[PDB]
């Protein structure tokens, strides 16, 4: 398992939405400062990824192209169910050697939805959910402020609330947070970096060189051109 | 059982004249008449819907197909040939390029693979 | 995890908590453990999440095409089903499941299915980590034909006792009743079931 | 087996490989060839696990004598290192790989030049003026570090080889009794039978 | 079974100045993936115009320094209130380090001051007691990130002068207080952003002939 | 590492590597890798650094009471032997040390013992010790003789050295030589590998296999 | 043991003002034998350029498989393959092996041909990408080319400033790292021309 | 070298402008067990400290005699016992941390992690934590085990720095507390809805709750939760 | 085994069941876990046969000399007793034991001591690996201030459960009342407790 | 260390040890002498684990120095072997024992005759014609036991001891550097100079 990550996902009136971090590590390092975790299965159902990198991106991925091609298939749009189902079958065929832990949101024409899974392929249904490293300081904040029929505006606000908790509190989590929003009858609005706490002070002295600095033995052109005519 | 038509059943005749070629664009010849037209800044595909009855609903038979968010697809000939075929071509689209190259492929490459499904019926047992 | 599920005079309810560990985290504070693979067919589910999951999904497959050719399956034969997945698949999986279903011809019935693959018909069956608090309680607190709401005290009674001291078990208590009337789903909260 | 030496000089590449042949407590054989000619200007000697040495070094040189009658061409070199590359790349994956380490000197006449390649079990190839496998290379690179020259002559690679070998026997624990010393150059392959 | 150790990160500076010493580190304190405090000491004025810091498991770490400030107490009782020169010290810090060779005390240590000719001065130490006096030295979690980017910038490694184009070397002139700091800030700043376990704060303490002066700088929290 | 002494017709010559790392990280490149015992005596540096630079500084202070004690210079036999019988007492416990203990005296003339933490002591003309040690052995045994001058010895040392630093990826940094006479050691200068590697290259013509 | 420290080596990219840098030691080593100081780790497909740290065996191999692919590309596309949709294949082409995977720290940087566009683009062994703006590093010396590059980087430098840049930042993780070294090469990467460095280091 | 049997759970605290608070609940679990449960974690020392201990209680309960002897003794040819000569917190605090960091180094720890709240003769807040392996730390807000992950990222929302502590009164931070072993509640499977809190104020004095519930909860939200993915039933 | 001792009016009583096993046999079907460390102060033994014998006898010898110099000691006293011999040597013993006893000042005191050395005092407890399936049971059917035929009937019911689900417990059921009159044993067999 | 021979002739007990001293990968010396004087008419040769070995030896020879001092008197080499054995015996459950296995050749002034005793780490003593510890025995033993006679001289047992290294230097793996050779008789003990 790969150590990392603060992602939440919260039901409000009229949909759901799902916010992480921004920080992705190897070990102790940052390997990105401003990670993209925040994946589309199809245009309104997104999901959140913690644990192998490579394993949340691809399985989303393979998902996604498979919910294309059911949607095309059927006329109809894709739904967060079809999603979940094949999602787990597919982890829990590879018994938590795929190490995908998402929180999977979205609408569609049954109405709006929230579900988490785990690596061997157990799910859950809630109103608020957090995984991730940063998942117990994330869930802190939402049980303490969450409560039946928020507005869009609350939910954004406890969304990132308890993503920011991740970020000042979990070493695993940091940076900027990223914000999807998918309400009913309405086109699902990303909202990469949707906030920005943590921008680098200036530093004190300039690193420029002056030219000439590093000792060169020999120089010559590259040709990335194809053969030439004549 | 199993299948023991493991044999051509399209093959080359004493004139160099592959029949059920032939014959399949004969049926192509007694289909509805399907057109494309490319302008500057774009390109149109039209047919008529020839409803088989006036109390069948049109509408949900699709003559014209998305095979990908730039690309559609029109016929003229056997329906269920066609039908099959938008899933094979919408299907070869995701699997020989999209999860390789992370973009739909170009027009011209997925009527290459599109192609090739088609040739294969022509030699294949 | 506590689960039970208890025949009565009118036909069965399954009872289970609500709570899912991942060691001392609780992972899961309001989880539905009464799962449902027909009508008045269902289930409660211990061991592997993944595991209960996967074989529940399967089994509500079974028993979906079972009855779009010989009509509505006994409650026996899905008891069968889920044994024939348990048992062929001891080596690979972490399952114990209790399953309790209504017919009109048999009535209330229960089948548990412990670790190994066995079946068990029982009046009553208790299972999961909080399930062992309560062997005594249970043992000399049921009775055969109680009635619909003795029944209800009676489960519980005995989940609160096994919440109480089973860290693995807490949050609601659920219930799902099945009988000729249909099928109606019970909730009760720490409030109620705390000052038993 | 243990230690496989490789210099490549002005106008020739030599191999120098130990005669010894240990079963654990005794030495069965002092007088073994660890070397098989792939083809008439291209030889290869080879250290690693028993059995395996041998099996993929004859197993190498039936594919290039195929290749050659096919074709009635000798390939370059580069180009039977390459091959030689990826069947030990391949092998490295596989249910038991070969635990074979080899060193590739040959004559390009295209070229007109000697070339030396080292590869390991791995699939590590590496051209080479001078190479080596095992432990051989601690105790001479810093002798071919210091002394070695592109345009030197076939005697002087001998003598320089020599003075690697003298280094061996001196500070190495274990009795390798000797080396056999083959050069491939313009001319084809050719045993030095006094060293 | 009971593992004695435990790492709560933290990273480390020390730089020697012409007439002066800085020994600098973050004010983090962590375990696993989890802060302890924001700010918690770890470089430690000892008396006689050292400074001190014992980067690694804090409660070795806390041991030790205390141990060493005992030892300065004892040194001025045993010997008419002589002052430790900073040579003292850090010979006298290698056997309260080798004492504990087979069960050693789990951290990187550095003092820095000035010598017995005021020119500054900083010592580092390995866990056991092996030691040297650096010009520039990082210890800790990031220390890695931090050694390369002074090697170029303080001794001017790999630096030549303008068209000469290699043949002749970036002259090493001296750095004033001054800069040295801008220094230490941005190699902080840098730590900060490419290490989780580094951040909060950095403090910073200058020894000069004067005396030990101290100075505080936030550092990003997350 | 890279350490090595040997003997010859002016005395002994004592040339060291300067790098230390843990793992593929470069901690230093300025480590002192001899241990100066005392003016007359040196020490090399290998396995433990902490363990070499404890008991060889300590091994000056039972030198030092000898010859309080005695009133005469202590041998190398007897300054070897003294640290030693030391670290047999703690064999087992888990010591780490490979070193060459340096002199010259009037009765036994230019003396080196290698002396090992599981007990080792011998005597010897030349020794290398470290992850580079096979290397600087080349060039030590194929242009070694009794008769080198002070000058050559010095060179032949700092070649050996050099040689190691390149292909040992654990060795490198700057090269320490010291020349141990009966009168006491001199110290003869730190050289970065760097900028001595391109001198030897051109002055010397080796390394061809090297592109500068 | 560990394979992706077995050979050694390290690989640098950067962007700056319409252009792109990417850079690599030269040192193939078995542990702490040196064996090569000609081994370079950064290829080149049409105008895309890869760098690959780790076992050197599958760096030879991967190029090979890469030549392989962006030939059969070119050939059925009739265009040379963009650093984008390059990345992508490197990322399909590891994961394929996801529970077998090849020991690797892969580096994309280059141009697209039609936008003008500096890109460049990091791996780990099993496909996932970082995609930075600034700069990306691997190899055995990863840590202190993060280090360097944090510290020395700015945006939007000039293609001639920025080779000072990288070529600084290389040169100075090497040299804290034992397996890393033995000579450096730096591309300096414009929309249409390439100019390769090979740089003056200590060679221990 | 051993391991802990019956345990304890989070020991939460924080400064406010003129003291300090802290708590814990009173469970004694037996592995998954909710064994025991009317386990007094919290001791006051005196009127100005509160010492809190999570993990062994055997080894609490050690420390508890430890600390009565500690009154004892200081009170033995004192005559200032009650006024200049009484025990600080940082008196308290010290002699622990002694005492764990030398039972680590016989490989033989007390397997607690502590918490000594208190305020010391001139009014200052004193917060400080030591643990089994001797390692000792300070923060506005400090909590163990559970609470370290929970508890933590909600009182620093309050105290976020030094500077926050004089901004922030006694109802404000109590309200905090409260509210973080409700939300342990909800969490921790080894916390149990009983604790106590205890308040050490610079003008009111040391403030001692017992028997205290974690209240308005939220449940009702559950009923309408159906099966894991597909049930609609 | 199954052992508890329950406070009630007039004092305390101690239960314990009779079966000793080596794995799966029966080394012992008549055993006597009820030990006698003072005239009225007695204890239940678990865990290591041997480590709890040593303790009790050790114990019994230091009430002894206790009482030669300072009189009858409190049955707190014998708890501290108890409880440093299994506090100091935790890494070394395996034993858990309820201590109870009857002073006049006090009447009847129940203490338990757990496997780590800690001490609490409590109205009733349970221990033993039987103890387990009666947490339910006991925590329902406890009231304080029981009379001497009611708290009988409670431990009787109590490890008649026990028993009934635990295979390292079984026999007779033993008890010791410790109350002003004096010093009571009984004993009840299976033909009387299985048929309740 | 590696090997080491004893035989025992007519008159006078031969001792043949090798010279090389092995630190893992080098060899650091090729001039070694396994063996200690305990007496004017007693050597012992050993070999075992590195330090132990040369600690053992000169631990027994101060206890025989300090004997022959206070008594003025060379005790026999069966009192000298029997000495060494309850040390080697002691040796063996202390708490880190000496690994060092010894051959005691002695001539017995007073009997007129030699003697060798072999004695490995555990303490176990035999008086024997000829003997070795290690390999050195599987080599060496059916040469022994063919051509050896009571009779023996010196000259012969030297001639037959060649041989027997010739063998050692043709079937074993490692590289001993040859051997130091002693010679124990009525007029005390000599190395043979050229071997
Ligand atoms: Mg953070
Ligand atoms: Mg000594
Ligand atoms: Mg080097
Ligand atoms: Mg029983
Ligand atoms: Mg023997």
């Amino acid at each position: 398992t790969s150590v990392g990550t603060t992602i939440v996902g919260v039901k409000f009136n009229n949909g759901v939405v799902i916010a992480a971090d921004t920080r992705s590590t190897q070990g102790p390092i940052v390997a990105d400062k401003n990670c993209a975790k925040l994946h589309r299965i199809s245009p309104k159902i997104w999901c959140a990824g913690a644990g192998t990198a490579a394993d949340t991106e691809a399985v989303t991925q393979l998902i996604g192209s498979n919910i294309e091609l059911h949607s095309l298939y059927t006329s109809r749009e894709p739904r967060v169910v079809s999603a979940l189902q094949m999602l787990k079958q597919h982890l829990f065929k590879y018994q938590g050697h795929i190490g995908a832990y998402l929180i999977v949101a979205g609408v569609d024409p049954t109405g709006s939805h929230l579900f988490s899974i785990h690596a061997h392929g157990s799910t859950d249904v809630g109103y608020y959910l957090s995984l991730g490293s940063g998942s117990l300081a994330a869930m802190a904040v939402l049980e303490s402020h969450w409560k039946q029929d928020l507005t869009k505006e609350e939910a954004i606000k406890l969304a990132s609330d308890a993503i920011q908790a991740g970020i000042w509190n979990d070493l695993g989590s940091g940076s900027n947070v990223d914000v999807c929003v998918m309400e009913i009858g309405k086109d699902a609005e990303y909202l990469r970096n949707y906030l920005t706490p943590n921008v680098r002070e200036e530093k004190q002295k300039s690193y420029k060189f002056p030219r000439g600095t590093t000792a060169v033995l020999k120089e010559s052109i590259v040709n990335i051109c194809d053969i030439q005519e004549e | 059982m199993t299948d023991r038509y493991s044999f051509s059943l399209t093959t080359f005749s004493p004139s160099g004249k592959l029949g059920q070629i032939d014959y399949a664009l004969t049926a192509v010849k007694q289909g509805v008449t399907s057109l494309g037209i490319k302008a500057t800044n774009g390109v149109v595909i039209a047919t008529e819907k020839k409803s088989s009855s006036p109390l069948a609903m049109s509408e949900t038979l699709s003559k014209v197909s998305l095979l990908t968010p730039d690309i559609g697809a029109v016929y003229s000939g056997m329906g269920p040939d066609y039908r099959v075929l938008v899933d094979k071509s919408r299907k070869v689209a995701h699997t020989s390029y999209k999860r390789i190259y992370g973009e739909y492929p170009p027009t011209k490459l997925l009527v290459s693979e599109v192609a090739k499904i088609m040739q294969e019926a022509t030699q294949s047992g | 995890t506590s689960i039970m599920a208890v025949t009565f005079k009118d036909g069965v309810i399954l009872g289970a908590d609500s709570r899912t560990t991942t060691g001392a985290y609780i992972a899961n504070r309001v989880t539905d453990k009464l799962t449902r693979v027909h009508d008045k067919i269902w289930c409660c589910r211990s061991g592997s999440a993944a595991d209960t999951q996967a074989i529940a999904d399967i089994v509500q497959y079974h028993l979906e095409l079972y009855t779009s050719q010989y009509g509505t399956p006994s409650t026996e034969t899905a008891a069968s089903v889920f044994k024939e997945l348990c048992y062929e698949n001891k080596d690979n999986l972490t399952a114990g499941i209790i399953v309790a279903g209504y017919d009109d011809k048999n009535k209330g019935e229960v089948y548990t299915i412990p670790l190994g693959g066995s079946v068990h018909k029982l009046p009553y069956a208790i299972a999961g980590s909080g399930s062992t608090f309560i062997y005594g309680y249970c043992d000399k607190n049921f009775r055969e034909n109680m009635s619909k709401e003795e029944t209800v005290d009676f489960i519980k009674h005995s989940l609160s006792q096994a919440i109480k001291w089973d860290g693995s078990s807490g949050g609601v208590i659920r219930m799902v009743v099945l009988t000729a009337a249909g099928v109606e789903r019970l909730i009760f909260y720490p409030d109620e079931y705390e000052q038993l | 087996m243990d230690i496989i030496l490789g210099i490549r000089v002005q106008d020739s590449v030599i191999l120098a490989s130990s005669k010894a042949v240990t079963r654990g407590i005794s030495v069965l054989k002092d007088s073994d060839d660890k070397t098989r000619q792939l083809s008439p200007h291209t030889l290869m000697s080879f250290a690693g696990e028993a059995g395996d040495t041998v099996q993929f070094a004859e197993y190498i040189q039936a594919n290039i004598q195929l290749y050659s009658i096919r074709e009635d061409y000798e390939l370059s070199p580069q180009a039977v290192s390459s091959f030689v590359r990826q069947e030990l790349a391949k092998s490295i994956r596989s249910r038991r790989p070969y635990q074979v380490n080899v060193l590739i000197g040959g004559y390009d006449k295209k070229k007109n030049k000697p070339e030396l390649y080292q590869i390991d079990y791995l699939g590590t190839k590496v051209e080479l003026p001078y190479g080596a496998h095992g432990y051989s290379g601690f105790y001479t690179f810093s002798l071919l570090d210091h002394h070695y020259r592109p345009d030197m002559t076939t005697e002087e690679g001998l003598d320089l080889l020599k003075l690697c070998v003298q280094e061996l026997e001196k500070r190495m624990p274990m009795d390798f009794k000797g080396v056999i010393v083959k050069i491939v150059d313009k001319d084809g392959i050719r045993q030095v039978d006094d060293f | 079974q009971f593992n004695p150790y435990g790492d709560n990160g933290g990273t480390i500076l020390g730089i020697a100045g012409e007439d002066f010493a800085v020994l600098a580190g973050d004010t983090r304190n962590i375990t696993d993936y989890s802060i302890n405090s924001r700010y918690e000491p770890k470089v430690f004025d000892c008396g006689d115009n050292i400074v001190m810091s014992a980067n690694g498991f804090a409660a070795d770490g806390d041991a030790l320094v205390k141990r060493f400030k005992n030892s300065v107490k004892w040194y001025h009782f045993d010997h008419n209130d002589k002052k430790l020169s900073i040579n003292s010290a850090a010979r006298n810090i290698q056997h309260l380090l080798y004492g504990k060779r087979f069960f050693p005390y789990y951290v990187h240590t550095i003092i820095a001051g000035l010598d017995e000719d005021g020119k500054g001065a900083v010592y580092s130490f390995d866990p056991v007691g092996s030691y040297e006096r650096e010009q520039c030295r990082a210890g800790g979690a990031a220390a890695s990130l931090i050694m390369p980017f002074l090697d170029n910038q303080v001794n001017f490694k790999n630096q030549y002068e303008p068209g000469t184009n290699g043949k002749v070397k970036k002259p090493l002139k001296y750095l004033s207080v001054e800069e040295v700091i801008k220094l230490v800030r941005d190699s902080f700043t840098s730590a900060t952003e490419r290490h989780i376990q580094v951040g909060d704060g950095l403090e910073i303490l200058i020894v000069t002939k004067d005396g030990v002066r101290k100075e505080f700088y936030e550092l990003k929290r997350d | 590492t890279t350490t090595l002494a040997f003997r010859f017709q002016g005395g002994i010559i004592v040339a060291v590597d300067s790098r230390a790392t843990a793992g593929n990280w470069v901690a230093s490149q300025t480590v002192k890798k001899v241990i100066e015992i005392n003016p007359f005596l040196l020490g090399t540096m290998a396995g433990g650094a902490a363990d070499c630079q404890f008991w060889e500084t300590w091994l000056g202070s039972q030198c030092r009471l000898h010859e309080l004690r005695e009133k005469e210079r202590i041998s190398v036999a007897a300054a070897s032997k003294i640290l030693s019988n030391l670290v047999y007492q703690y064999k087992g416990a888990g010591l780490s040390m490979g070193t060459m203990i340096c002199g010259y005296t009037r009765k036994e003339g230019p003396t080196i013992y290698y002396v090992d933490s599981d007990g080792t002591r011998l005597k010897g003309d030349i020794f290398c010790v470290g992850s580079g040690q096979t290397f600087a052995y080349g060039v030590l045994d194929s242009n070694y003789k009794w008769d080198l001058s002070v000058e050559d010895a010095l060179y032949l040392g700092k070649r050996s050295i050099l040689a190691a630093a390149h292909r040992d990826a654990y060795s490198g940094g700057s090269v320490n030589l010291y020349h141990v006479t009966e009168d006491g050691w001199i110290y003869h200068g730190n050289h970065d590998v760097g900028e001595l590697f391109w001198k030897v290259k051109e002055e010397e013509g080796s390394f061809n296999n090297v592109i500068g | 043991s560990d394979p992706s420290s077995i050979n050694g080596g390290i690989v640098v990219a950067m962007t700056g003002k319409d252009c792109v840098a990417i850079a690599c030691d030269l040192r193939l080593g078995s542990q702490s034998l040196g064996v090569s100081n000609k081994f370079e780790k950064i290829f080149h497909y049409g105008h895309v350029f890869l760098g690959i740290t780790g076992l050197a065996t599958d760096v030879t191999t991967l190029n090979e498989m890469f030549r392989y692919k962006t030939n059969l590309y070119k050939l059925k596309e009739e265009r040379a393959i963009e650093p984008e949709t390059f990345t992508q294949l490197v990322s399909s082409s590891l994961y394929e092996r996801r529970f077998g995977p090849y020991f690797v720290g892969p580096v994309v940087a280059g141009i697209n041909s039609k936008s003008g566009k500096p890109f460049i683009a990091g791996f780990d062994l099993i496909g996932c990408i970082d995609e930075a703006k600034d700069f990306i590093v691997s190899g055995t010396a990863s840590d202190q080319l993060f280090g360097m590059c944090e510290s020395l980087y700015e945006p939007n430098l000039e293609p001639e400033d920025l080779f000072e840049t990288i070529s600084q930042a290389l040169l100075n993780a090497a040299d804290r790292d034992a397996l890393s070294g033995w000579g450096a090469v730096v591309y300096i990467i414009k929309k249409d021309e390439v100019v390769k460095r090979y740089l003056k280091m200590r060679q221990d | 070298t051993q391991q802990p049997i019956v345990t304890g759970t989070s020991v939460i605290s924080m400064k406010y402008d003129n003291g300090v608070i802290i708590a814990a609940d009173n469970l004694g679990s037996y592995g998954s067990l909710l064994r025991f449960n009317g386990v007094e974690r919290l001791i006051p020392v005196g009127d100005n400290t509160v010492v809190g201990i999570s993990g062994d209680i055997s080894d609490m309960q050690h420390i508890e005699r430890l600390l009565k002897d500690l009154v004892t003794e200081n009170a033995y040819d004192n005559p200032l016992a009650d006024a200049e000569e009484a025990l600080e917190p940082s008196y308290i605090f010290e002699y622990l941390a002694t005492v764990m960091y030398q039972r680590r180094s016989k490989m033989n720890p007390l397997w607690n992690a502590i918490i000594v709240a208190g305020v010391q003769s001139n009014g200052d807040q004193f917060l400080r934590y030591v643990n089994l392996l001797g390692v000792t730390y300070s923060s506005p807000t400090l909590a163990t085990g559970f609470g370290a992950h929970m508890a933590n990222p909600l009182l620093r929302k309050v105290v976020d720095r030094e500077s926050d502590i004089p901004k922030t009164t006694v109802q404000v931070a109590e309200e905090a507390i409260v509210n973080a072993m409700r939300v342990l509640y909800y969490r921790d499977a080894r916390s149990s809805r009983n604790f106590s809190l205890a308040i050490i104020d610079k003008n009111t004095g040391l403030t001692f709750k017992k028997n205290l519930q974690v209240e308005n909860m939220k449940w009702d939200f559950a009923k309408d939760i159906k099966g894991y993915g597909t049930q609609k039933i």
